[PDB]
């Protein structure tokens, strides 16, 4: 029943600025202590910032005087203004229900935040075509992007039965490729219509691609 | 003197702690309860030479001077003995002073532990305020 | 460090093991209680113990918390293959004025069982050829330990030019999952009867191949 929705997080360049968003649900933000924590990739738990019951606000050295903390009570939503943002900003930022001695008893599933100087990339989007027992696996290859994330769904989310959407490869050039990949009854494939729907929001790359059998 | 929960409530409101530096009245009296257990004349002593006084155990090295304390502050210009009266405006008006220091009412470690987070207004209920 | 905690820990199924926290006078040390966290692969952290002892509700009875002078333990008896995860202590620390973290510790159940790599590869697809590209797809999943070696061949020749490998990370069942790239230019494709991926896990090989005639 107690849910926490961050969102805002994205991608911005050194010196730019952010604002982050997190919707409450089963509870009441103004008469609770919530806070903000982050966690750089393949990094620890880092404590950024705290808004009491009371209205009393604390942050952690790294981010005093750049990151605000504030709460509207009418929509229910904790908000983080981050300022003149660093290279080193960048990570999963989550929203906390505080419980007992700042114990952090509810978890929001968190919102990425990039910081980078570097160009934006757009992938570029290959079939996997099924080549030719029961089973076939098909995919789609997405090639060479920068930021992260892209988001993979199939046929438009109606497919979500043996979907793999592989982590990505953190190539040389300093871009990324990931695949997705669905394994789909052979039986299939002169008749259902595979594609995948991939989602670069850094490059606004909205792109469909077939994936047909190979001929 | 050993102060009733709803007695101390009272006490405290008439000297201005409700919603001081944002704190409702209730963190108030749950900080003195696991504090001093509501015994005004509460002293605790520390390994480091430093004594804990009264109500809300106000440290004599950085707060009260007690004469007893390498390197003291008296950050309130208080004897620490003032903070043992039955009349808790010394102890008020020095946790007021501290409260306002860099760490809110997290300067009570039993505040923090017991009290933060919690339904502090538990504290106050049934209180005839 | 303001808490401390080992990088690492590891034990077999079955077995008792403990996280250490190493705190200072200004946090654990002034008797600020102990939290702990676990944090399950691609999930944000839960909480696992609260106020030094205290289990929160659906937490097993075999983890338990300790905490006296400057630090404090998390104690996992009966260790599970569930149990690996990144583990986290927190306490308050009055000189920072603020929460604060210990770096973590990554549990690791050694002995759990271990499952054998699926293996898919892929060709160059004719659109990326024709767009004078070539990259062959080698997908490794559902396999634990997390340790892989990835061979790629042209013909009976090693290639190790133009070949990029993730580190491999836990996908959703707790299996870790690996991909390997080879790019190649459609000239470099065309000219082999086939390419490999080979797979290497502990003492077991998978290996996939696709030829260029089609």
């Amino acid at each position: 029943q107690v849910q926490l929705v961050e969102s805002g997080g994205g991608l911005v360049q050194p010196g730019g600025s952010l604002r982050l968003s997190c919707a409450a649900s089963g509870f009441t933000v103004s008469s609770n202590y919530m806070s903000w924590v982050r966690q750089a990739p393949g990094k620890g738990l880092e404590w950024v910032s705290v808004i009491y019951s009371g209205g009393s606000t604390y942050y952690a050295d790294s981010v005093k005087g750049r990151f605000t903390i504030s709460r509207d009570n009418s929509k229910n939503t904790l908000y983080l203004q981050m300022n003149s943002l660093r290279a080193e900003d960048t990570a999963v930022y989550y929203c906390a229900r505080e419980g007992r001695g700042d114990s952090f008893v509810y978890w929001g599933k968190g919102t990425l935040v990039t910081v980078s100087s570097a160009s934006t990339k757009g992938p570029s989007v290959f079939p996997l075509a099924p080549s030719s027992g029961g089973t076939a696996a098909l995919g789609c290859l997405v090639k060479d992007y920068f930021p992260e994330p892209v988001t993979v769904s199939w046929n438009s989310g109606a497919l979500t039965s043996g979907v793999h959407t592989f982590p990505a490869v953190l190539q040389s050039s300093g871009l990324y490729s990931l695949s997705s990949v669905v394994t789909v009854p052979s039986s299939s494939l002169g008749t259902q219509t595979y594609i995948c729907n991939v989602n670069h929001k850094p490059s606004n790359t909205k792109v469909d691609k077939r994936v047909e059998p190979k001929s | 003197k050993v102060f009733g929960r709803c007695e101390l409530a009272a006490a405290m409101k008439r000297h201005g702690l409700d919603n001081y530096r944002g704190y409702s009245l209730g963190n108030w009296v749950c900080a003195a309860k696991f504090e001093s257990n509501f015994n005004t004349q509460a002293t605790n002593r520390n390994t480091d030479g430093s004594t804990d006084y009264g109500i809300l155990q106000i440290n004599s090295r950085w707060w009260c001077n007690d004469g007893r304390t390498p390197g003291s502050r008296n950050l309130c210009n208080i004897p620490c003995s003032a903070l043992l009266s039955s009349d808790i405006t010394a102890s008020v008006n020095c946790a007021k002073k501290i409260v306002s220091d860099g760490n809110g009412m997290n300067a009570w470690v039993a505040w923090r532990n017991r009290c933060k987070g919690t339904d502090v207004q538990a504290w106050i209920r049934g209180c005839r305020l | 460090s303001v808490l401390a905690q080992p990088p690492s820990v590891s034990g077999a199924p079955g077995q008792r093991v403990s996280i250490s926290c190493t705190g200072r006078s200004s946090n654990i040390g002034a008797g600020y209680d102990v939290h702990w966290y676990q944090q399950l692969p691609g999930k944000a952290p839960k909480l696992l113990i609260y106020g030094n002892t205290n289990r929160p509700s659906g937490v097993p009875v075999r983890f338990s918390g300790s905490m006296s002078g400057t630090s404090a333990s998390l104690a996992i008896t009966g260790l599970q293959a569930e149990d690996e995860a990144d583990y986290y202590c927190q306490s308050y620390d009055r000189s920072l004025s603020g929460s604060v973290f210990g770096g973590g510790t990554k549990l690791t159940v050694l002995g759990q069982p271990k499952a054998a790599p699926s293996v898919t590869l892929f060709p160059p697809s004719s659109e990326e050829l024709q767009a004078n590209k070539a990259t062959l797809v080698c997908l490794i999943s559902d396999f634990y330990p997390g340790a892989v070696t990835v061979a790629w061949k042209a013909d009976s020749s090693p290639v190790k030019a133009g070949v990029e490998t993730t580190t491999p990370s836990k996908q959703s069942n707790n299996k870790y999952a690996a991909s390997s790239y080879l790019s190649l230019t459609p000239e470099q494709w065309k000219s082999h009867r086939s390419y490999s991926c080979q797979v290497t896990h502990e003492g077991s090989t998978v290996e996939k191949t696709v030829a260029p005639t089609e």
